[PDB]
RNA sequence: AGUAGAAACAAGGCC
RNA sequence: GGCCUGCU
């Protein structure tokens, strides 16, 4: 006999044991070298289905652009952006019509955000493209580094401290004749009026790890950081516009998209009587950002934006106009070999342009040739399209007007559709008294999603009766079944530190249980496990064993120490009292009244030199990436002990020309923690003013000393002393 | 309306003392106008030039109507045509001072 | 009339009178006269304050000037002249510390013998109004309260007037210099009444220059200008254009609905090619354990001197000899290496104490073996150019290999059951609860069932390999190590039990990036001869090392025992995600556990104990030519843990599409099954996305092959 | 006095006194977040990988003024290498169990008093009663929720004044509040953790979640309680129901 | 050789 | 041969 899982699906529903099918407990695939090729490829295949549209030069940039918004209407399923100006602006009216009062209410929100967002705002983000030294930063030094040469440059409007006032200094930047930059191998090196224009325009492109669930690899872009603020504008509004739209799936969780289906699936289903049969479609879009034309995008903002203030419309459109010229970098480049003199060679993605191609295979051949017209200043303009769900809410936004479009008062036939739509996937339930009327109903659908720019995959989408479907790996079978599969990942530990990873996997055990159905026995047999890998990694056995490590003599000593031994924490080396019933319990807390006074008081020091805390929102936040998901932040209980470390950091920018970075780190965290002494508010509340550190540090040291004599230990000696030591470090600011 | 007369100046030597005054028929100054250049800013009522300040004291009496200037341990680039008095747009004709 | 404050006033005033100018954002050349009233009242404030110090007593001392000591506290201590964050800042702490009463307004200063505030504040109307009047805009004050007025004349409630009278006479004589001195100036047409409390602002975002052009650019392909598009966007209205549209475009653009019945789906195509080959780090069916029945439990104990006790209690050694060469290498490196490490434990066995962990010897054997000084050069391309080999790296779709049957009887024989118990699980809380006395019960009946099984030593084995190797990469980059395989398990007499596979030499491991490999040489005794399966040991070289008597009935076999040992490598994610293969426990037993819930949801009552005991239900669980057979539910279990153990050992990309891909076209077929009318826009594309993932892999062709079964089974 | 003299100190050298000069107020948090670390993509392999190293954790430089360089054996527990882009030194993780045997000993009272979400939970499931378990189907309908059980009906920023006041009495600015229920728990957790020394921070964080009332979207059957919410995994399954009742009721 | 698979590893750089 | 780094 030969075994064969898969027959298992005779008697078991394929929905009831679909964990079986998701291989999640191997290694994901992950790119290996450059993604200099997806990201030609890419651009190739955006230009390419938009052929049939017109070409113009930016006389800006100088770059070639491909407009194809009104352009022939397609006479083949294939692919295509050729997006209809009226069409979508018809659909907007009707999206408006079917929700009275929608845009202008969220434009009066979205203006009270964008007259009161601060700068700081963009600090709240992961890497971004910095142009100061053409590569990807964190958006707090991109933001430093950016703001420091507008300074220096003469656009110092942004010490308003508005972000407002930070994009008009970004907008008056691109009228400057010539710019300065500085470089390290310091020099200071000009910019002219266009290659800043393109720097500015530009994005980086690298390659997505992780990914499981497709055998090829795909590439990614990050933007700059001039643009981060009017999509950042464009994309609250979004939200609160989509936040009105309960046809939308995506400014929400996964529970309230199970709702949200539950709840679409049933009003289509009842309301239709015996005569009418109903048809839902798991689709899911080909090409969805190849085929979003950013004037599109632009269109429904400024039909969103009608009758309001001028400057709102200005700031909300400048993102669209951006876009529309955006440039994308070509990558890190290519890495090429010679076996016959064994050597290997690594040449950038700039000279792609007039490099020979001998050293190219005839598939990248033929990609460079085709993308090399596009190419300006080593970066090739990808105006057709967006790249990488930049404007995930907007094109929300359309497929949600495409899904009203079908309410029955504007298909004007028996036939009628309605669903859910989150980018790039949708489930569409149709109804229509006959067969021949369901088939009417999804051609005239796919009609106008070809209309808008917008394809459907029919390799990747099919239809049955109502009752069964998919939506983003969720299985609807008269009722969401739990998968458990696409959790599994996260069941190891997460890698913060030793509390933090507890904390973290009890709390994913426990959520697990309430929503994903994990089983009473299943979640004790994770438990165990977790606690074995646990006590692996971090060398905290159980103390009475004779595992010999590199901290099992410590352990063993805290060990024979200790009297109430129960009380020991696992990373201590104690026993695990952790249960069903315990998993919503700190580890601290659920071994307190165990613990001797001792061991408590050594554990829960505040004057341990590990614990180190920043701000408010990193106390007790992890970002952990959720397999097949967006980066995703858990809030976790733990109790600051001095388990409560964070680990070394990367430590390989000493041998890079970029080595200044360190210092001036070392430098801004000692004045930021001398200005925390003095603010001890700096970090729960980011301060907020015009006014200089020392202006700041020295008078509150003046009223300080004075009060702290009124009543306290200061004495007129020493207060004298601060008084005039206070005025010699102003005379020393003086010169 | 406000006619000013200076008394004091003279030949001095070097390290030596003279006492300016000026009678008037308001703040006062005190300026100096060397044969080579046009007027130097001396004392106000009080602040002193940096080339002057410590050597030199400005006081009134507003019973007598007089400005004094008490010049001490003089250079010889104190020399002057001449030691001015002002009312404020109200000049002196100024009283010559020479250091040696 | 700024002239005023060029000419007369400090440099100090002006500059702070500047920046709280800059305070409140409006702009000083519209109106100046607020900018001298307010620098005249921080003169007073200023002035009225220093001069004014205080000692241990009362009785402020005044002082013209501050002498050299630690007396130089100041009577009144300044609320202005700071912003209105650290103004806000005294104001909180003087109450704090004071413990008097918070105003909800700006003080002017703090005084210590009557403990409170001074609001300063002269304005031009005569003060009997306007002390009163700031009086009621602020509530119930104990602050007092004290203003002049250009006439000279002065008042305060409580007739309390703080210090002495001529800073007073001061006061009052500044005041009538300011006066007579506008005099000269004459200002007085607006100087009484120049404020009256203006605040509006209209907030400007201007497209402008370049960046207004490239707005001209981001326009549909017949808009000159974004005025123009906005003027036609605001004007439009539906007037049915899609209509229009959709009358007019062609009619070939569908999205007809092909029926999918059960004739409909062909099977999947398999790759025709050389056979497939073994990709595992370590033999999983052919492998041999060499025992000591030690009563050590599994991480207790140290390696080396536990495998040389493991290795000494065999006996038959012959000099080792080739049987299968790899084909590809140097066969005698690999006899050498087998030697080598033979030696050097024997090395090890004679000294003192075993060491904790071992280093060899980087003979050239081993420097061929773990492929060192292999990797290219790295260059400048300025420096090499002219080299006609130059190009890039080979960058093809993989070989193109067939499915064979071993894998099958692999998987077949990872299901089956074991003589020992290869999970020994941790410690939890004592149940409390009567659900996890029922958790407890259900996981000890799944561990019972599970622990005896093939797929629970691999997972074991895997673990602890990756767990070392890992360990020696990160600790001796540099210098190549020494590892014996090690397993412990437990008899079913109860007594305690250690395994030997064999050995993993691991190499130089300097990873830098996650793909980064780290090569190593691995060596496994087994009896499994491999001149009957050559094909799936394509890259592996096997030697005989000695003679194995195992007790049969017929006499005694006297077997050969072959060594296979090869050359593999990982990488740090490899290692990672296969020290973390114990969740394949998980997602099998939560599958069971899933089943067993759904079932007894039916049932009001938990069915776990007689679905193991009775087995009377039994799930498919794969096919014998006479047909589908079926297996209880331990089977299934064991069948789930195995398939999850193969996914956890034979991942790749080619592994994650066709699962996605084939899943896909299962929830079809399962619609089909249920009656609901399934349809399919292109099912040909379908399948094509399916047929590319099958490339060289066992795992995802053994996969596809059981879905073409399972297409032929259903569908009836 | 320190804190001026490292001030002094820092206004000596020409970097730090242009950084402290040239910087305003605003831009605090940006140059605060200024850092060349990015954020770790794959934190568990790292993890898993950092942690067979030696001199794994970070810790602040007074460590090697309170623990010895090496232990009885001579396993080091420290190293005086600062870290990469800070002044602290990366130290071994046996320094951490060390500091737990023969460290500093203090206190430890209050952290009940300040943790009191925590302790809360662990009375509450202590004196909890248990009941028998009931298989049937159980029909999961998904709704929004509170989780935190000691909520003082406030909101984030309804709160966060309440915090700054009871943490930062000086920082407050122009807000003082005005609700009564807010001066009674500015009155309560005021004299509570008067002198309490773990950190202000931790302190504020701790408040903020004891106080802000937070909601989210959960499968539910039956209970809707807040003390009933906290333990859903424990009372509602896909086909069993264990009826309990915490301590609080 | 080996790992792996649309491009890489099989140490890097600095003296 | 000596020393530096391991997400920059």
């Amino acid at each position: 006999m030969d075994v064969n899982p898969t027959l298992l699906f005779l008697k078991v529903p394929a929905q009831n044991a679909i964990s079986t099918t998701f291989p999640y407990t191997g290694d994901p695939p992950y790119s290996h070298g450059t993604g200099t090729g997806y990201t030609m490829d890419t651009v190739n295949r955006t230009h390419q289905y938009s052929e049939k549209g017109r070409w113009t030069t930016n006389t800006e940039t100088g770059a070639p652009q491909l407009n194809p918004i009104d352009g022939p209407l397609p006479e083949d399923n294939e692919p295509s952006g050729y997006a209809q100006t009226d069409c979508v602006l018809e659909a907007m009216a009707f999206l408006e019509e079917s929700h009275p009062g929608i845009f202008e209410n969220s434009c009066l929100e979205t203006m009270e955000v964008v007259q009161q967002t601060r700068v700081d705002k963009l600090t709240q983000g992961r890497q971004t493209y910095d142009w100061t030294l053409n590569r990807n930063q964190p958006a707090a030094t991109a933001l430093a580094n950016t703001i420091e040469v507008f300074r220096s440059n003469g656009l110092t409007a942004n010490e308003s401290g508005r972000l407002i006032d930070f994009l008009k200094d970004v907008m008056e930047s691109m009228d400057k004749e010539e710019m300065e930059i500085t470089t390290h191998f310091k020099k200071k090196q000009r910019l002219n009026k266009r290659s800043y224009l393109i720097r500015a325009l530009t994005l980086n492109t690298m390659t997505k790890d992780a990914e499981r669930g497709k055998l090829k690899r795909r590439a990614i872009a990050t933007p700059g950081m001039q643009i981060r603020g009017f999509v950042y504008f464009v994309e609250t509004l979004a939200r609160s516009i989509c936040e009105k739209l309960e046809q939308s799936g995506l400014p929400v969780g996964g529970n309230e998209k199970k709702a949200k289906l539950a709840n679409v699936v049933r009003k289509m289903m009842t309301n239709s009587q015996d005569t009418e049969l109903s048809f839902t479609i798991t689709g899911d879009n080909t090409k969805w950002n190849e085929n979003q034309n950013p004037r599109m995008f632009l269109a429904m903002i400024t039909y969103i934006t009608r009758n309001q203030p001028e400057w709102f419309r200005n700031v909300l459109s400048i993102a669209p106009i951006m876009f529309s010229n955006k440039m994308a970098r070509l990558g890190k480049g290519y890495m090429f070999e010679s076996k016959s003199m064994k050597l290997r060679t690594q040449i950038p993605a700039e000279m792609l342009a007039s490099i020979d191609l001998k050293y190219f295979n005839d598939s990248t051949r033929k990609k460079i040739e085709k993308i090399r017209p596009l190419l300006i200043d080593g970066t090739a303009s990808l105006s057709p399209g967006m790249m990488m769900g930049m404007f995930n809410m907007l094109s929300t936004v359309l497929g949600v007007s495409i899904l009203n479009l079908g309410q029955k008062r504007y298909t004007k036939t028996t036939y009628w559709w309605d669903g859910l739509q989150s980018s790039d996937d949708f489930a569409l339930i149709v109804n229509a008294p006959n067969h021949e009327g369901i088939q009417a109903g999804v051609d005239r659908f796919y009609r106008t999603c070809k209309l808008l720019g917008i394809n459907m995959s029919k390799k990747k989408s099919y239809i049955n009766r109502t009752g069964t479907f998919e939506f983003t790996s969720f299985f609807y079978r008269y009722g969401f079944v739990a998968n458990f599969s696409m959790e599994l990942p996260s069941f190891g530990v997460s890698g913060i530190n030793e509390s933090a990873d507890m904390s973290i996997g009890v709390t994913v055990i426990k959520n697990n249980m309430i929503n994903n159905d994990l089983g009473p026995a299943t979640a004790q047999m994770a438990l165990q496990l977790f606690i074995k890998d646990y006590r692996y990694t971090y060398r905290c056995h159980r103390g009475d064993t004779q595992i010999q490590t590199r901290r099992s003599f410590e352990i063993k000593k805290l060990w024979e120490q200790t009297r109430s031994k129960a009380g020991l924490l696992v990373s201590d080396g104690g026993p695990n009292l952790y249960n069903i019933r315990n998993l919503h319990i700190p580890e601290v807390c659920l071994k307190w009244e165990l613990m001797d006074e001792d061991y408590q008081g050594r554990l829960c020091n505040p004057l341990n030199p590990f614990v180190s805390h920043k701000e408010i929102e990193s106390v007790n936040n992890a970002v952990m990436m959720p397999a097949h998901g967006p980066a995703k932040n858990m809030e976790y209980d733990a109790v600051a002990t001095t388990h409560s470390w964070i680990p070394k950091r990367n430590r390989s920018i000493l041998n890079t020309s970029q080595r200044g970075i360190l210092e001036d780190e070392q430098m801004y965290q000692k004045c930021c923690n001398l200005f925390e002494k003095f603010f001890p508010s700096s970090s729960y509340r980011r301060p907020v003013g015009i006014s200089s550190m020392v202006e700041a540090m020295v008078s509150r040291a003046r009223i300080d000393a004075r009060i702290d004599f009124e009543s306290g230990r200061i004495k007129k000696e020493e207060f004298a002393e601060i008084m005039k030591i206070c005025s010699t470090i102003e005379e020393l600011r003086r010169q | 309306q406000v006619q000013l007369q200076e008394s004091g100046g003279g030949l001095v030597q070097a390290g030596g003392s003279l006492r300016l005054s000026c009678a008037a028929s308001y703040a006062m100054g005190w300026f100096r106008q060397a044969p080579g250049k046009e007027r130097e800013f001396v004392g106000a009522i009080k602040h002193y030039g940096d080339s002057v300040k410590g050597r030199f004291t400005i006081s009134r009496d507003n019973a007598k109507n007089t400005v004094y200037l008490q010049m001490s341990s003089l250079k010889p680039e104190d020399t002057a045509v001449y030691y001015c008095a002002a009312a404020g747009d109200y000049w002196g004709q100024g009283t010559q001072v020479t250091v040696s | 009339m700024e002239d005023f404050v060029r000419q007369c006033f400090n440099p100090m005033i002006v500059e702070l009178a500047e920046k709280a100018m800059k305070e409140y954002g409006e702009d000083l050349k519209i109106e100046t006269n607020k900018f001298a009233a307010i620098c005249t009242h921080l003169e007073v404030c200023f002035m009225y304050s220093d001069f004014h110090f205080i000692n241990e007593r009362g009785e402020s001392i005044i002082v013209e000037s501050g002498d050299p000591n630690a007396l130089l506290k100041h009577r009144f201590e300044i609320i202005e002249g700071r912003d209105r964050t650290m103004a806000w800042t005294v104001v909180n702490s003087i109450c704090n510390t004071t413990g008097a009463e918070k105003p909800k307004f700006l003080p002017d200063l703090y005084d210590y013998k009557e403990n409170r505030f001074i609001e300063i504040g002269v304005t031009r109307r005569e003060v009997h109004i306007y002390y009163l009047e700031k009086a009621n805009k602020i509530k119930s004050e104990k602050t007092h309260i004290h203003i002049f007025s250009f006439t000279g004349e002065e008042m305060a409630t409580k007739a309390d007037y703080t210090l002495d009278e001529e800073s007073r006479a001061r006061i009052k004589t500044r005041l009538f210099t300011i006066r007579q001195e506008m005099a000269s100036r004459g200002l007085w047409d607006s100087f009484r009444q120049s404020e009256r409390g203006e605040e509006t602002i209209e907030e400007r975002f201007e497209i402008t220059g370049t960046m207004r052009r490239l707005a001209d650019q981001s326009l549909p392909p017949n808009f000159s200008s974004l005025e123009n598009f906005r003027a036609y966007v605001d004007g439009f209205e539906p007037n049915g254009y899609i209509e229009g549209k959709l009358s007019q475009m062609s009619k070939e653009v569908n999205a007809r609905i092909e029926p999918f019945l059960k004739t409909t789906p062909r099977p999947l195509r398999l790759p025709d090619g050389p056979p497939c080959s073994q990709r595992s780090k370590f033999l999983l069916m052919d492998a041999l354990k060499l025992s000591i029945e030690d009563p050590s439990h599994e991480g207790e104990g140290i390696p080396l001197y536990d495998a040389i006790k493991c290795m000494r209690t065999f006996f038959g050694w012959k000099e080792p000899n080739v049987v299968k060469p790899h084909e590809k290498g140097i066969n005698p490196n690999y006899l050498l290496a087998w030697k080598q490490v033979l030696a050097e434990l024997q090395d090890i066995e004679n000294e003192e104490k075993i060491p904790k962990t071992k280093n060899m010897k980087k003979t050239s054997q081993l420097k061929w073996a773990l492929g060192e000084n292999m990797a290219p050069e790295k260059v400048d391309f300025d420096d090499c150019k002219d080299v006609s080999d130059l190009k890039q790296y080979d960058s093809d779709e993989p070989e193109l290999r067939s499915l064979a049957s071993w894998i099958q009887s692999e998987f077949n024989k990872a299901c089956e059951l074991t003589d020992s118990s290869w999970i020994e699980l941790d410690e939890i809380g004592e149940d409390v609860a009567p659900i996890e006395h029922i958790a407890s019960m259900r996981r000890n009946y799944f561990t019972a069932e599970v622990s005896h099984c093939r797929a629970t030593e691999y997972i074991m084995k895997g673990v602890y390999i990756n767990t070392a190797l890992l360990n020696a990469s990160c600790a001796a980059m540099d210098d190549f190590q020494l590892i014996p395989m090690i397993s412990k398990c437990r008899t079913k007499e109860g007594r305690r039990k250690t395994n030997l596979y064999g050995f993993i030499i691991k190499g130089r491991s300097h990873l830098r990036n996650d793909t980064d490999v780290v090569n190593f040489v691995s060596m496994e005794f087994s009896l499994t001869d491999p001149r009957l399966e050559p094909h799936k040991w394509e890259k592996y070289c096997v030697l005989e090392i000695g003679d194995m008597l195992l007790r049969s009935a017929i006499g005694q076999v006297s077997r050969p025992m072959f060594l296979y040992v090869r050359t593999n490598g990982t990488s740090k994610i490899k290692m990672k995600w296969g020290m973390e293969m114990r969740r394949c426990l998980l997602q099998s037993l939560q599958q069971i556990e899933s089943m067993i819930e759904a079932e007894s949801s039916v049932k009001e009552k938990d069915m776990t104990k007689e679905f193991f005991e009775n087995k009377s239900e039994t799930w498919p669980i794969g096919e014998s030519p006479k047909g589908v057979e079926e297996g209880s539910i331990g089977k299934v279990c064991r069948t789930l843990l195995a398939k999850s153990v193969f996914n956890s050992l034979y991942a790749s990309p080619q592994l994650e599409g066709f699962s996605a891909e084939s899943r896909k076209l299962l929830l079809i077929v399962q619609a089909l099954r249920d009656n609901l009318e399934p349809g399919t826009f292109d099912l040909g594309g379908l399948y094509e996305a399916i047929e590319e993932c099958l490339i060289n892999d066992p795992w995802v062709l053994l996969n596809a092959s059981w879905f073409n079964s399972f297409l032929t089974h259903a569908l009836r | 006095m320190e804190r001026i003299k490292e001030l002094r100190d820092l206004m000596s050298q020409s970097r730090t006194r242009e950084i402290l000069t040239k910087t305003t107020v605003d831009h605090m948090a940006i140059i605060k977040k200024y850092t060349s670390g990015r954020q770790e993509k794959n934190p568990a392999l790292r993890m898993k990988w950092m942690m067979a190293m030696k001199y794994p954790i970070t810790a602040d430089k007074r460590i090697m003024e309170m623990i010895p360089e090496r232990n009885e054996q001579g396993q080091t527990l420290w190293s005086k290498t600062n870290d990469a882009g800070s002044d602290r030194v990366m130290v071994s993780p046996l320094a951490v169990t060390w500091w737990n045997r023969n460290g500093p000993t203090t206190s430890a009272v209050h952290y009940p008093k300040i943790y009191k979400t925590y302790f809360e939970k662990v009375e509450r499931l202590k004196h909890g009663t248990f009941g028998p378990v009931h298989f049937r189907n159980q029909v999961k309908i998904r709704r929004r929720v509170d989780i935190n059980p000691g909520h003082a009906d406030l909101s984030a920023k309804e709160a966060q004044d309440v915090i700054m006041e009871v943490v930062f009495p000086n920082e407050v600015g122009a807000r003082i509040l005005t609700s009564e229920s807010q001066l009674t728990i500015t009155k309560e957790k005021k004299e509570e953790l008067q002198d309490c020394k773990i950190s202000p921070l931790m302190v504020a964080y701790m408040l903020e979640r004891e106080l802000v009332r937070k909601t989210r979207f959960l499968p539910v059957a039956g209970g809707t309680s807040s003390v009933y919410i906290e333990v859903l995994h424990l009372t509602q399954g896909t086909c069993w129901e264990q009826m309990y009742t915490p301590g609080g009721e």
